[PDB]
């Protein structure tokens, strides 16, 4: 269970710049501890001894040893970029890859939403983990560490102050992110009370207005502001404390060194050359703390990242092609259902249950039923985006199971009731069944839609742009065009869902009757839950709560069939 | 990050002083607040000093009877500085947080009070994202940008100060780094500009096929379109790699740099300054002190030129704001009257209306529909059917034309009284995010426990209601989600009625719904209806056939009007518009 794969495989062959990146920047670090070391040899060697060549040249030492430690930065800077931006590259790459394969079944398990901020953010939070692991993370603790070190061997008794110093500061990092988080998670969450208001008085701002009750809206937003200006004044009047008791401490810690260190020198312990040093090293110990402070809050939420980016990578398609599958060069467009059981959570009940039916080649049914009924289940499973849990589907009285996917889903289009379009044009959306298509043949589809005079009425026709998602287009367009998306693929069989765009114009019994004229060597389920569409359809199979009802036409159905009864009730 | 372009503010000293009155009720704690800056900088930039002194006093000439003197008068410096810093961000914490919950009435009053159009027209999420960061930027340019660009300017004019006044020499040698500094950060951030916008791009790009492809994951299956998609998001991810890198680059070799120029500042001052005190020009001390200056000139520098864009930038913002605060407001008439108690006559008299002004989309509608009557309106996707509703409850003006309730011209009504008297259900219901009890009771506040009740099992809403888990007060997260789409139009029924309207604008979808419900709506419509005029966007046929009038449209046009029977009987485009649907 879970799964062995690991995100240290997409940083592995750009080892070298995660060695490189570090490397250089401890050159940085050893040459930022070279300074406070060269200015006490200035004073206690050559000042304090009255040598201008001493002065001279470890003055002219400290400027290379400051274009030295320049390129171990910007070094470093340089291959953490590449190491990260890398491993970025080829992690963002197999997560994609990853859903490509996914079936519906896979889909549901994440969600849509959360599988986008996983391929999106959380990428690049991991990729700013790695930047992170090939700098700071060696830079902060080097210079605290060294800094150390550098204390220590300076003056090994004047470091007892730091047993002193850093302890309080630790005590206070830990105090103020235990007390701190539930505070700012106090902050989002009057932060998203405060979008709560903002939105359903937008979204329903007809409703409010119309009953008259505004100033109750004015009422609920106050508490929402009110709570939101607390949430906020209260979490950061931490850390309005928390910075300048810092700062206060490190002070007090200098104050600690020259009170020490005075009676260090007086006791012929310690140059002042000595003391000056240890102020520059006190500093770096102290404010590389903090930066180790910091380091340790980016790496607990990142590291949620890694959590959800490896649940991808760890996943395993639901949907398999046998080793062996059967290829199909033709279909001719029966389908049947065996004993089909079906439902999409585990949890729920059953969505269907010993669905029963076939359908000739060239058929056009009408798949009706109420909400929950189940009908909207058969795009699904023709073509084969999920499987049963008990019984068979079959296409061609083959079990969908041992056919190639390819060529199964090549000759089926399903168009169902929300469509989703990709930008680019008219045209190469159009064209998404068959690239080779002659630009006749998709007018051709294009008016079976009833889309063609639409197309033509726009300044670039069809070569006029499809923004992301079809988002430029309204629903029934985007409806049409998915239509004749689908005509041009030449289908086999064709399940089209909602009738159309519910209660669509009399044209909309156009497409229908246009459809007629095409299906012709097409097997059509039409699944609506409109009585009229039902009656365009040579059989209606009616499904009521997950069990086929009855399965034939209105005369017949209208006797025995009883919730097509309870529908036409309803109707007429 | 790196900014765009500057702010193209319409007069910002305007806008200025609108902003400088906000805060001007606590004009005394902001001056307070201000001083404290001033001498927590100065006292900040005193520190070196008199460790140099202190180097110079106690240290050297072996006067370690003096240290505690000293120690004392740093330790209590120190003491000084931290505790104004806590002081003067406190107050700045509470002040700021004041300014911004204003701003939050003002503009979600504003929201009340402006015209619908401004909501219809743009996408609702942007209008939230725009306003809500533009206030930050106040708030964090109030709160925080304004005191460390004041604060720099006074630490940064005291180290300067300090350091002539100590030694000139020695000050035109640490100053030499400026130069440096600004062209290093100069030509740096300029290429940090350049690659953070070409990657932004890329990223923007290959962020969106990727929410395309997953949302749209079932289309490129049943297309078989996998190998196509990986190579369309292969050539864009390529060229982010290579981007990126540059972009990552950029902005990551400023501070080694940065920090780069600060060692060479401690350098020359440990040489000038070693070489100066061998031949006696300067002390020790006066070397400790320029080692404390010598990073003052670098990053503080660049904090300056942020804050100051920071600021730029949240003068844009206030503009915006200030815009919004002064938009126009509906607003009854001098003489709009409230609604005497009548029975309801609709009457539209050749009304003409457009909502871009130049795509008309109704023309010369005129009608009558008398008191009690039902009247269905019928016609294909742009006969103008639903704009026909928010006329009558005046979200938008007619262009040419009048409408008119009860005989008096609907733009003579108060907006309060047109809106009791006549209600509103509608295909896009909406319900809050409590519970079922409170949803009800919007339609009138002042209505008891019971009557909820009541007029709940009158519309067959009653049922599902309490067989909800937390029953009557069952919190409707999400705006009722987890509700039959029928139960949902059951509730729009049932708080519809306890608003008692004396004319009644329905829409009832038929789209997901189930029968059982269906037959339950169709039989609250009949208790809503009944003691009111109904104009019904009609979808059911029960509805158009014991309809009292039908209008007819096409075009935003009136092509036909009658009943049933005889629009039937003409066979004109009613007839089209029925028989090739019930047929």
């Amino acid at each position: 269970g879970g799964g062995s794969k690991t995100l240290a495989r997409y940083l592995k062959p750009y080892w070298i710049f995660a060695v490189l990146a570090p490397l250089f920047m401890v050159v940085e670090v050893i040459c930022d501890l070279s300074q406070p070391t060269l200015l006490a040899r200035i004073v206690d060697e050559g000042i304090a001894r009255g040598d201008f060549s001493l002065v001279l040249k470890t003055g002219i030492l400290m400027l290379i040893v400051a274009l030295i430690g320049a390129v171990g930065g910007i070094g470093c800077t340089v291959f953490a970029s590449y190491a990260s931006q890398n491993f970025g590259a080829d992690l963002r790459r197999d997560l994609f890859r990853k859903v490509l394969s996914f079936s519906i079944s896979n889909v549901n398990r994440f969600h849509t939403s959360s599988l986008i901020t996983r391929l999106t953010n959380d990428v690049t939070q991991l990729q700013n983990l790695v930047m992170m692991l090939l700098r700071i993370v060696v830079r902060a603790p080097l210079l605290f560490v060294g800094g150390i070190v550098m204390a220590v061997s300076i003056n090994v008794k004047l470091s007892s102050v730091l047993i002193f110093l850093i302890p309080p500061i630790v005590l206070l990092f830990v105090w103020l992110t235990k007390k701190g988080n539930p505070l700012f998670r106090k902050i989002q969450e009057s932060t998203d009370e405060v979008n709560r208001v903002v939105r359903e008085n937008l979204l329903g701002v007809r409703v409010v207005r119309a009953f008259r009750r505004e100033e109750y809206e004015n009422e609920n937003f106050r508490k929402a502001n009110e709570s939101l200006r607390r949430s906020i004044i209260s979490a950061f009047s931490l850390i309005v404390f928390a910075l300048p008791l810092f700062i206060f401490i490190v002070n007090m810690g200098m104050i600690a060194v020259l009170w020490f260190g005075g009676v260090l020198v007086r006791n012929n312990q310690m140059e002042i050359g000595s003391i000056m040093a240890y102020t520059n090293y006190l500093m770096q110990i102290m404010f590389s703390l903090m930066m180790i402070g910091n380091i340790l809050n980016f790496i607990v939420r990142a590291s949620a990242s890694a959590k959800r980016v490896l649940e991808v990578l760890n996943e395993k398609p639901a949907i398999e092609e046998a080793d062996n599958a059967l290829a199909l060069p033709n279909v001719e467009g029966s389908v049947s259902f065996e004993n089909v059981e079906f439902r999409y959570f585990e949890n729920t009940d059953p969505v269907l249950s010993g669905v029963n039916f076939s359908v000739k080649p060239g058929s056009l049914v009408a798949v009706l039923g109420e909400t929950g009924s189940g009908k909207s289940t058969l795009m699904n499973l023709i073509p084969r985006l999920i499987d049963p849990e008990r019984g068979r589907v079959e296409v061609d009285e083959l079990d969908v199971r041992t056919v190639k996917l390819k060529d199964l889903r090549g000759h089926i289009s399903a168009v169902p009731q929300e469509t989703v379009l990709f930008s680019g044009t008219i045209k190469e959306n159009l064209k998404w069944g068959r690239e080779d298509a002659t630009d006749d043949e998709i007018v051709e589809a294009a008016k079976i839609a009833q889309i063609h005079d639409f197309i033509i009425s726009l300044p670039e026709g069809y070569d006029s742009r499809v923004e992301r998602g079809g988002r430029n287009f309204s629903g029934g367009q985007k409806q049409r065009l998915s239509i004749a998306r689908a005509l041009v693929k030449k289908p086999k069989v064709l399940i089209l869902d909602d009738c159309t765009s519910s209660v669509d114009p009399i044209t909309e019994k156009r497409i229908l009757d246009g459809l007629k004229r095409y299906t012709k060597g097409c097997t059509t389920f039409i699944i609506t839950q409109k009585i009229p569409t039902a009656l365009l359809a040579d059989k209606i199979l009616v499904l009521h709560e997950g069990k086929v009802a009855g399965f034939g036409t209105h005369k017949e159905l209208l006797e025995h069939c009883k919730p097509y009864r309870e529908i036409y009730e309803s109707q007429f | 990050g790196p900014i765009l372009e500057k702010p193209a503010l319409k007069n910002p000293t305007a806008t200025l002083r609108r902003l400088l009155g906000y805060l001007r009720p606590h004009t005394f704690t902001l001056i307070m607040v201000f001083v404290f800056v001033t001498v927590s900088s100065i006292l900040g930039v005193l520190s070196p000093y008199l460790i140099g002194k202190t180097i110079d006093v106690v240290f050297v000439p072996r006067r370690f009877d003096l240290l505690p003197r000293y120690m004392l008068i740093l330790g209590t410096i120190y003491a000084l500085t931290s505790l104004l810093f806590w002081l003067q961000g406190k107050i700045m914490l509470t002040l700021s947080q004041d300014v911004v919950f204003r701003l939050r009435k003002e503009l979600f009053e504003k929201l009340q009070r402006v015209p619908v159009g401004f909501f219809d027209r743009t996408p609702h999420g942007d209008i939230i994202s725009r306003v809500i960061n533009d206030v930050d930027n106040i708030n964090n340019v109030l709160g925080n940008s304004i005191i460390q660009f004041f604060s720099g300017i006074v630490t940064l004019a005291g180290a300067v100060i300090m350091m002539f006044r100590v030694n000139v020499i020695l000050s035109l040698v640490t100053l030499s780094i400026v130069p440096l500094t600004v062209l290093i950060t100069q030509i740096v951030s300029s290429q940090t500009r350049k690659y953070f916008y070409e990657n932004q791009r890329v990223l923007g790009q290959l962020n969106g096929i990727i929410e395309e492809d997953i949302s749209g994951l079932t289309v490129i299956k049943l297309f078989t379109r996998e190998e196509k998609e990986m190579e369309k998001f292969d050539r864009v991810n390529e060229s982010l790699r290579k981007v990126g890198t540059k972009a990552q680059i950029f902005s990551g070799v400023l501070p080694p740099l940065m920090n780069m120029v600060n060692n060479l500042g401690f350098a020359l001052i440990s040489g000038f300054g070693g070489w100066l005190a061998l031949k006696d020009i300067i002390t020790v001390g006066t070397i400790a002190t320029f080692i404390g200056y010598s990073r003052q000139f670098t990053r503080p520098l660049n904090e300056l030129s942020n804050q100051f864009n920071m600021i730029q930038m949240a003068l844009a913002s206030a503009e915006r704001i200030f815009e919004i605060l002064d938009l126009e407001e509906e607003k009854d008439d001098p003489d709009a009257v409230e609604l005497r108690e009548v029975r309801g006559e609709i009457e539209f008299k050749n009304v003409w209306f457009s909502y871009d002004k130049k795509k008309p989309v109704l023309k010369d509608i005129t009608f009558h529909i008398k008191p009690g009557q039902k009247v269905a309106l019928v016609g294909p996707t742009g006969s103008g059917k639903t704009t026909i509703v928010n006329l009558l409850m005046r979200f938008y003006d007619v262009d040419r034309g009048q409408i008119l309730v009860d005989g008096i011209d609907i733009r003579k009504i108060k907006r309060s009284s047109l809106r009791s008297s006549i209600g509103i259900v509608l295909q896009d219901t909406i319900l809050f995010s409590t519970t079922v009890k409170e949803n009800l009771k919007y339609g009138n506040p002042g209505a008891t426990d019971e009557e909820i009740k009541e007029a709940a099992k009158l519309t067959h809403s009653d049922h599902f209601i309490k067989h909800l888990p937390e029953g009557y007060e069952t919190v409707l997260t999400d705006n009722g989600e987890d509700l039959s789409q029928g139960q949902r139009q059951l509730l729009a029924i049932t708080r519809a009625f306890l608003a008692n309207p004396k004319i009644l604008i329905l829409d009832e979808a038929t789209s997901n719904v189930d029968t059982k419900t269906e037959k339950s709506i169709q039989a609250a419509m009949w208790k809503l209806m009944e003691g009111k005029t109904s104009i019904i966007i009609a979808h059911r046929l029960n509805t158009i056939k014991n309809a009292d009038l039908i209008i007819v449209l096409r075009d935003g046009e009136i092509v036909e009007m009658g009943k049933h029977d005889e629009l039937i009987q003409k066979r004109g485009f009613y007839y089209e518009l029925f028989t090739s649907q019930y047929g």
